[PDB]
């Protein structure tokens, strides 16, 4: 659905179906610009997503499940797996969180005598767990 | 133990790229060995395939910018059973080749707590 | 084969309060010690009563030559502050072949039993059982008092 | 907490140089930090962070 | 008769020196933290995701 918020009450200014009718697990929201979204459908079913005008240059999404993180790549109006990271049978990924983009102001920690350690700013970055019965072994 | 590590097209094949084996000598420290390495021209973005038969098979584990004068350091994670883990490639300018390093996982501190005293029973 | 179980009442007597609610506090067990079960043993339960009697049964429990089970309690109050804070729980065999029962007055942050190198170490103090565990408000700060004022 | 450094060392930007290097992350040339990480002992069993 | 000049000019060192070179000197790294280059390390990639 497209909603058109006012000051007065809503109005659904369009429904409409996506281009396959299939159930959706979720949606990971692509460039505001470009005006592109990604749909995870289950049955671990890609979509790219080309909603309105809203009246090399690569791209890179990346999704996360229990059996592993996967990583994918946009090009030419077409998705790519990248790479896979599936933990193994009796191991299961846990606990997940991706990087939140952030405005800077300090490229360092400063010491007593004005001496400075230089915190670590990479912005590609994801972490998370791996739990594992029998090892009982929280891996970061 | 062997491994065998391959590049792929995604599309046409997996074209070898290396072989290395891993023994475990002493009572508990993994080590690799390079039986092998096939270096072919490489230039450009490549999906990379690792497969040790038996324990592993990580088909498309990463995903780099290779080229032909190979400098990266191949990160082979080990845990406390002596069991590959995990395969995972970075780059290191002194190699001007690929060498591969077993790693255990730097165990966390278990940070302290509060401790009894000593005979503070009669003390 | 045989359980343990435990019982327990918090106060509200010695206090005067008697408009609370009894669902915003929660005791918590949970075991650490020689457990062969491949989860340690785990429960949370509420009050019973007005008077505030709580209660855990069905406990497993080890068995033979002085064969402990160790459990921990959570004393809390998310309305009040509890003065133990944390609760022991040893459940060991008498050579007699009855269990011993013997709880332990921990707080927030240091080890349990010593470190298994010290030459007589120091005991945890014990809490009288015959009637019940009986957890307590804070003598001198029963309420949480979550609210700064300002002045 | 584990806290990402460029160097441990108490003064060292470790490849940092920004005027015109352009670094690129797709081909794996980047740095790779040192971490140090503590732990702490806290009352209550935690459901979520943010 | 410059006796009075040479004199003078160590009592401008002495301040210098003891005091103002306890934490406040310029020209030591610590002072070009906001005139420090903010690195690139993509220029050509976004990575939007979850
Ligand atoms: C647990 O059992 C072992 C024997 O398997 C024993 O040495 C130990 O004292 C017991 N208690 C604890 C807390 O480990
Ligand atoms: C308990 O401990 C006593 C300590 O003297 C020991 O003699 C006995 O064998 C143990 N057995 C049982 C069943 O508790
Ligand atoms: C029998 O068990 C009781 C507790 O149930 C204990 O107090 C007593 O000492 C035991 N008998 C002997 C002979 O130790």
């Amino acid at each position: 659905l497209t909603i058109e918020v006012t000051k007065d009450q809503p109005i659904i200014k369009s429904r409409s179906p996506l281009s396959e009718r299939k159930t959706v697990d979720s949606v990971i929201r692509l460039n505001e610009h470009d005006h592109q979204y990604l749909i995870k459908f289950e049955d671990k079913d890609h979509l790219l997503f080309k909603l309105n005008p809203g009246k090399s240059s690569h791209i890179f999404v990346t999704e996360h499940d229990t059996n592993g993180i996967y990583g994918y790549i946009i090009e030419n109006d077409t998705v790519k797996q990248t790479w896979k990271k599936a933990v193994n049978s009796k191991e299961k990924m846990v606990a997940y969180s991706k990087r939140e983009t952030t405005n800077l102001n300090t490229l360092g920690i400063t010491l007593g005598d004005k001496s400075v350690l230089y915190k670590y700013l990479y912005p590609n970055l994801a972490a998370y767990l791996i739990a594992n019965e029998e090892h009982h072994t929280i891996t970061f | 133990d062997i491994l065998q590590l391959s590049y792929s097209d995604d599309a046409k094949d997996a074209i070898p790229l290396g072989t290395f084996e891993i023994d475990s000598t002493s009572d508990g420290n993994v080590t690799v060995t390079t039986v092998n390495i096939q270096d072919v021209e490489v230039s450009g973005e490549y999906c990379l395939n690792a497969q040790i038969e038996g324990k592993l098979d990580m088909p498309c584990f990463s995903y780099m910018k290779l080229r032909t004068p190979l400098k990266y350091d191949l990160i082979v994670d080990v845990d406390e059973d002596n069991e590959v883990k995990q395969v995972s490639l970075s780059y290191d300018e002194t190699n001007d080749a690929i060498t591969a390093t077993v790693r255990y996982p730097e165990a966390g501190p278990t940070a302290p707590v509060t401790k009894l005293k000593k005979k503070t029973k009669t003390y | 084969a045989r359980r343990g179980t435990i019982k327990g009442r918090l106060d509200l007597a010695a206090s005067n309060i008697t408009g609370f609610v009894s669902t915003r506090t929660s005791f918590k067990l949970y075991q650490i010690g020689n457990f062969s079960t491949e989860y340690p043993y785990t429960s949370t339960t509420m009050f019973q009563d007005d008077e505030g009697n709580f209660e855990f049964a069905n406990l497993p429990l080890n068995d033979g030559v002085n064969e402990t089970t160790y459990y921990v309690m959570y004393p809390a109050s998310m309305d009040f502050n509890l003065k133990p804070n944390r609760i022991l729980i040893e459940f060991k065999n008498l050579e007699n072949g009855t269990l011993q029962l013997n709880a332990f007055k921990n707080f927030f942050g240091r080890e349990y039993f010593p470190s298994k190198d010290i030459t007589y170490p120091e005991k945890l103090q014990s809490m009288k059982v015959h009637p019940y565990i009986t957890v307590e408000l804070l003598h001198k700060a029963p309420i949480r008092s979550y609210l700064q004022a300002r002045n | 907490v584990v806290e990402l450094y460029e160097s441990l060392t108490p003064d060292e930007r470790l490849s940092n140089s920004s005027d015109n290097f352009s670094y690129d992350p797709l081909t794996g040339h980047i740095n790779k930090p040192q971490f140090q990480t503590k732990q702490f002992i806290f009352p209550e069993i935690i459901k979520t962070m943010s | 008769m410059f006796m009075y000049i040479v004199f003078q000019g160590v009592l401008m060192y002495i301040g210098y020196r003891k005091l103002n070179s306890m934490g406040l000197i310029p020209n030591a790294k610590g002072d070009w933290l906001p005139w420090e280059r903010i690195a690139h390390y993509n220029n050509g990639l976004q990575w939007f995701s979850d």
